[PDB]
This record gives C-alpha cells, structure tokens and sequence, in this order.
C-alpha cells in the first residue's frame, strides 16, 4: 500500500527558566523511529526503532546537527511570534512544527506537506501545490510574504519530492519486517452485567498494526453508533494497537448485537455475535 | 531524514 | 489561548494475567497546551521506575503521549492514573478496570 513519513517539532518557551523546551519525533506510518528531546542528555537525534539503530554515524550526526538548527529556529521563531501577537513575556507559548512525505503503493512521490501552528491553532501551511502558502491570520500575512520573497516554498518542495521520499523508501527497505508488515486484530467480546436488567457487550481489538481500524455495533442491522462508547486507538507499547467498542444492552437482548471489525490486515470484515 | 536548509516566521 | 482537556486511558499492553508480567499503561490524548502531570499509583502511591513516550501530537495540534512501567498483576493489587492539567479544576484520577 501507501506509506508516509512525518516529523513532529514542538517548542514551549519557559520564561526565566532558560531556553525553550524542544522534542522532535519522527515516524514512518505508525512507527516512530526518531525522537530528540532538548532536555535529554544526550544532546543528539536518537533513534527509536530497531531497524534505524545500525544507520551508522554519518546519518547520527547529520540529524543532530540539522535537529539542532530546528531548535535555534524555533527558538527564535517564538520571539519572533511573541512580538507579532504582543504578548507578555511572562507567559509559556508554543510553536508546533509538521512536515513530511507519503508514496503511493509503488513508492513513487504522492505528496508532501508543512504545517506550522501557534497555541495550538492553525498559522501557515503549505499548500498541496507546494507552491503557495495558506496564512491563517493577519500575523500570518508577515511570515506567509516573508517566505514567499524567500523562495522557502521551492526549497521545501525540493526536499518533500525528493530527500524525504528518498529516504522514507531507504527506511521502508531497512525495516521491512517492521513497517512493511499487517497485524490482524486479535478480537473478543466481554460480557458484564450492569444492573439486573442491563448488561455491558464489549467489543475488543489487540495486537493490531497500522493503526487504523473500525470498530462498529449493530442491532438487528441498525448501527448504534450513538449509544455505542467508543474509546480512542491507543498505543500498547509494543508498536501495536488496542481499541474497544461497548454498547449497554437490556439484559436477554444479547443475541440482537453484532460487533463488526475492519483491518487492513483481515482477509474479510469480522462479525463478532455473542453466542 | 529531516530537512536540511535555513528559514526564519 | 486554546487549552483542550487530556482524555486519559489506564489499561495493560496485555490481557492481565495474575502473577505474570506485563506493562501498566496511562495513555493520555487530545490535551493542549503540553505541560502535563502523570503519575502512575500502586495502592494509591506513585510509582518511581514510570517512562513516557516522546511528545507527538495529532492532526487538530492536541498533543498526545504514554506513560508506561513493568508490572505483574495480582488478585488484590489496586493500579490507577493521576492526572494534571491547567484544565482540569482538580487532578483527575482514573483507576485500572482490568476487566472490561
């Protein structure tokens, strides 16, 4: 299938408690591999994959360095911003940084992309054309010409069409067992009573991978989507996946309920009935 | 890999 | 200033099995700004040997970020997460439901 390769930089200044904090993350899909941390000891990218670890020194240093630069820039991008908003100087801001890569099923350029928000909010991002830039507001304005007269769309465009899709495919051959890899959700049902009339059906998926599944009740075909409680994909810690889906059933009624699962890793969509 | 150059907000 | 308000997730990574080892999992999502307080509780005190992955953050810029320590289930054993954020009025605790 497709693949994406994203970095996530996030800076949050520290008024009188000296520089800003800095963390960097890097993923291929659903796998981190990169992570830098302004407050970790090190000083140095470090990786957070088993096919990354053996890269060698080159690619080591070249991160650090280039990661380094990021925190400078964002460092001063925060000032920068602070001026732009009027702001006190009394107060913690943060500066969020995403860009990245995806390939199609055959490996080839599919798109590229650069966002940037301030406090959490939406600043300036490069358009799909990576030609032209969106400003969200009138701060925006001054950055969005900036970089406009500074040619930083065409140097961005050079780097998403080609260093970054060049090196997601180098990461993708590299841990093709890892990220070239589907794991089916291992699924079940629990059942708990809830009172003497009323019972919890829980739909389960574990040990998943990507990311990406959906998890649906029904009654008798009608989707209970509004009474169904349904939990966030969370991480397991192992570079897999869990998610659940409950409904609350009146009690003798269980035989109504289906639980459905789809997965890129299942051959056909599951029907979980409880029975 | 992450992006080589420069830039400036 | 936007602020959104950590979901927060204590589960483990596999199906509890008393006396068999396993990972203690707080996973907390869709919070902003990132200064956030976790704490993982046995028996109601924090526990010391607790990590966390590195800061990452989702489409709509909420951060998200697992905390996580080696732990062996038993009958009796109670787990929780304690959780604080700018907003929430008070820290929030979420016990661990095995089962479920």
């Amino acid at each position: 299938g497709s693949h994406s390769m994203r970095y996530f930089f996030t800076s949050v200044s520290r008024p009188g408690r000296g520089e800003p904090r800095f963390i960097a993350v890097g993923y291929v899909d659903d796998t981190q591999f990169v992570r830098f941390d302004s407050d970790a000891a090190s000083q140095r990218m470090e990786p957070r994959a088993p096919w990354i670890e053996q890269e060698g020194p080159e690619y080591w240093d070249g991160e650090t360095r280039k990661v380094k630069a990021h925190s400078q820039t964002h460092r001063v991008d925060l000032g920068t911003l602070r001026g732009y908003y009027n702001q006190s100087e009394a107060g913690s801001h943060t500066v969020q940084r995403m860009y990245g890569c995806d390939v199609g099923s055959d490996w080839r350029f599919l798109r590229g992309y650069h966002q940037y928000a301030y406090d959490g909010k939406d600043y300036i991002a490069l358009k799909e054309d990576l030609r032209s830039w969106t400003a969200a507001d009138m701060a925006a304005q001054t950055t969005k010409h900036k970089w406009e007269a500074a040619h930083v769309a065409e140097q961005l465009r050079a780097y998403l069409e080609g260093t970054c899709v060049e090196w997601l495919r180098r990461y993708l051959e590299n841990g093709k067992e890892t990220l070239q890899r589907t794991d089916a959700p291992k699924t079940h049902m629990t059942h708990h009573a809830v009172s003497d009339h009323e019972a919890t059906l829980r739909c389960w998926a574990l040990s998943f991978y990507p990311a990406e599944i959906t998890l649906t009740w029904q009654r008798d075909g009608e989707d209970q989507t509004q009474d169904t409680e349904l939990v966030e994909t969370r991480p397991a810690g192992d570079g897999t996946f869990q998610k659940w889906a409950a409904v609350v059933v009146p009690s003798g009624q269980e035989q109504r309920y289906t639980c459905h699962v789809q997965h890129e890793g299942l051959p056909k969509p599951l029907t979980l009935r409880w029975e | 890999k992450i992006l080589g150059g420069v830039f400036x907000v | 200033m936007i602020q959104r308000t950590p979901k927060i997730q204590v589960y483990s990574r596999h199906p509890a099995e008393n006396g068999k080892s396993n990972f203690l999992n707080c996973y907390v999502s869709g919070f902003h700004p990132s200064d956030i307080e976790v704490d993982l509780l046995k028996n109601g005190e924090r526990i010391e040997k607790v990590e966390h992955s590195d800061l990452s953050f989702s489409k709509d810029w909420s951060f998200y970020l697992l905390y996580y320590t080696e732990f062996t289930p038993t009958e009796k054993d109670e787990y929780a997460c304690r959780v604080n954020h700018v907003t929430l009025s008070q820290p929030k605790i979420v016990k661990w439901d095995r089962d479920m």
